[PDB]
């Protein structure tokens, strides 16, 4: 999992 | 002090995604140094260091899982320990703000100007569609802005988390497909003008635009489906992001396809297109619209490049690596730089217009000329 876009 | 605090959290993530005791121990050693480097505040750090030594003892014994558990308990202590934003996030905010103001007003004005000539001139249809894509993309910005201001907290729900961050990617494919269509039109006007006299009409232009929009949407769905919200606990909040967990191959696959379809293949094909067109023009004795479109095409690759470079790099890096962690912090900044595409067209139009009265009348002359 990674917040935002990448 | 603020830098040491990030050192703790960075190595904490390293421990979370560690393969063996050696990495856990190394990360914990750097945490200890950073904790000591950083009377009520002394106590908190003291409780932190002891917990690090507890975890460090376990890791030294070779007990990786038990050491990682003790490191997770360290996060519970952190809450008991100046909530300012990262430098890259702050720059992202500044850029976001400017792009929103310029892009909303600028492209609204373009849509206004080109809407009237849309059934009278092909160029108006092209520029109308580019503006609509840019305007729509800008609408997400206030909510993205807000979330970054609230330290990535996402209180807008799952639906908005899937859609709003996706609008910049939609804009990427829609813009470049429209530019591909516009470029094909420019190419034909120069090299196959008989085709243009037989075919070129408003009807075909609107169909090409429909397909371009449709294709863009289809290219956006896969990433759209992989966006999820995630609830955090220390400190408690809700994050909005991408989830390729237990699928590192897909993450890499998506990154590569986005690089090719969204950057490399358009770069190749449009550069070929305008090499043909410019050498033809420069060897002979319409440049106004042509000069505008070239500028818009150029600006697409200029402002997407950092996004594409960091994207590809992160996919080929382990999530526990220092370079990955650094690139992650830059993600919002890189997208904000890409977002400049959604306000740059009206700037280009006005500058190109200067080299020719009012603002809407100036756009009319630039955007609605007939070939
Ligand atoms: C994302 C993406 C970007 C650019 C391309 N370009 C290509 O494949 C290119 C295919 C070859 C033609 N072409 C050019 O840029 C081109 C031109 C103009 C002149 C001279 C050489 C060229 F190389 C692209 C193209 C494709 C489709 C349209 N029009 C269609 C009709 C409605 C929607 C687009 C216009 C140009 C393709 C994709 C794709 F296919 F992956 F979606
Ligand atoms: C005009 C001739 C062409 C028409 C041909 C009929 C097409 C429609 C039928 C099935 C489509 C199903 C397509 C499913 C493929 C999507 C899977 C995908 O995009 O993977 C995304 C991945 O996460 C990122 O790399
Ligand atoms: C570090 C951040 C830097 C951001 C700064 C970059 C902003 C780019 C703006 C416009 C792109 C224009 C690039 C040059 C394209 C214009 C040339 C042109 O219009 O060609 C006319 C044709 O040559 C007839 O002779
Ligand atoms: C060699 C790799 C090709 C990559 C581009 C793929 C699509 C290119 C389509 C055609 C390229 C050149 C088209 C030339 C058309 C000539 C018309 C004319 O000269 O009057
Ligand atoms: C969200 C992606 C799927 C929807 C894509 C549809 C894109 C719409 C593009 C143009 C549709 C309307 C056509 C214009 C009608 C008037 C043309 C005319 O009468 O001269
Ligand atoms: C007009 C059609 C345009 C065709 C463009 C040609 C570009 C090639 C398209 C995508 C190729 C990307 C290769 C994908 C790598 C996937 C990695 C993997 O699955 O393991
Ligand atoms: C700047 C001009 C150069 C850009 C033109 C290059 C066009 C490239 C077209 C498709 C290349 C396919 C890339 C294959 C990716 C391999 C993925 C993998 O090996 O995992
Ligand atoms: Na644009």
């Amino acid at each position: 999992f990674a917040p935002x876009w990448r | 002090l603020e830098d040491n605090w990030e050192t703790l959290n960075d190595n904490l993530k390293v421990i979370e995604k560690a393969d063996n005791a050696a990495q856990v121990k190394d990360a914990l050693t750097k945490m200890r140094a950073a904790a000591l480097d950083a009377k009520d505040f002394r106590h908190g750090f003291d409780i932190l260091v002891g917990q690090i030594d507890d975890a460090l003892k376990l890791a030294n014994e070779g007990k990786v899982k038990e050491a990682q558990a003790a490191a997770e308990q360290l996060k519970t202590t952190r809450n008991a320990y100046s909530n300012t934003l990262r430098v890259p996030d702050i720059l992202a905010l500044v850029i976001f703000a400017v792009v929103f103001l310029v892009g909303v007003l600028g492209n609204a004005l373009v849509v206004w100007v080109t809407a009237f000539e849309a059934k009278r001139t092909i160029n108006a249809i092209w520029f109308l569609n580019l503006a609509v894509a840019d305007f729509l993309s800008c609408l997400a910005l206030p909510i993205l802005f807000t979330s970054i201001v609230q330290h990535h907290h996402w209180p807008f729900g799952g639906a908005a988390c899937s859609i709003l961050p996706s609008l910049i990617l939609l804009n990427m494919y829609a813009s470049i497909l429209l530019l591909a269509t516009i470029s094909a039109d420019r190419f034909l006007l120069v090299f196959k003008p008989i085709w243009c006299q037989n075919f070129r009409g408003a009807g075909l232009a609107w169909i090409a635009c429909a397909v371009a929009w449709g294709l863009a949407l289809l290219l956006t769905i896969p990433s759209f489906l992989y966006r999820v919200v995630r609830e955090e606990y220390f400190p408690p909040k809700v994050l909005c992001g991408v989830d390729y967990s237990h699928d590192k191959r897909r993450e890499r696959a998506v990154a590569i396809v986005r690089l090719v379809l969204g950057f490399l293949w358009p770069l190749l094909t449009l550069t070929i297109c305008y090499t043909f067109i410019l050498l033809r023009t420069w060897s002979r004795r319409s440049t106004k619209t042509l000069k505008v479109v070239v500028a818009v095409v150029a600006s697409f690759f200029i402002f997407w490049l950092p996004y594409q470079v960091t994207g590809i790099m992160m996919s080929f890096l382990e999530p526990s690596s220092p370079t990955f962690l650094l690139l992650k912090k830059l993600d919002s900044l890189c997208v904000s730089f890409a977002y400049i595409n959604c306000c740059i067209n009206p700037i280009i139009y006005v500058v190109a217009g200067q080299g020719f009265k009012s603002l809407p009348s100036l756009l009319r002359n630039v955007l609605t000329e007939e070939s």
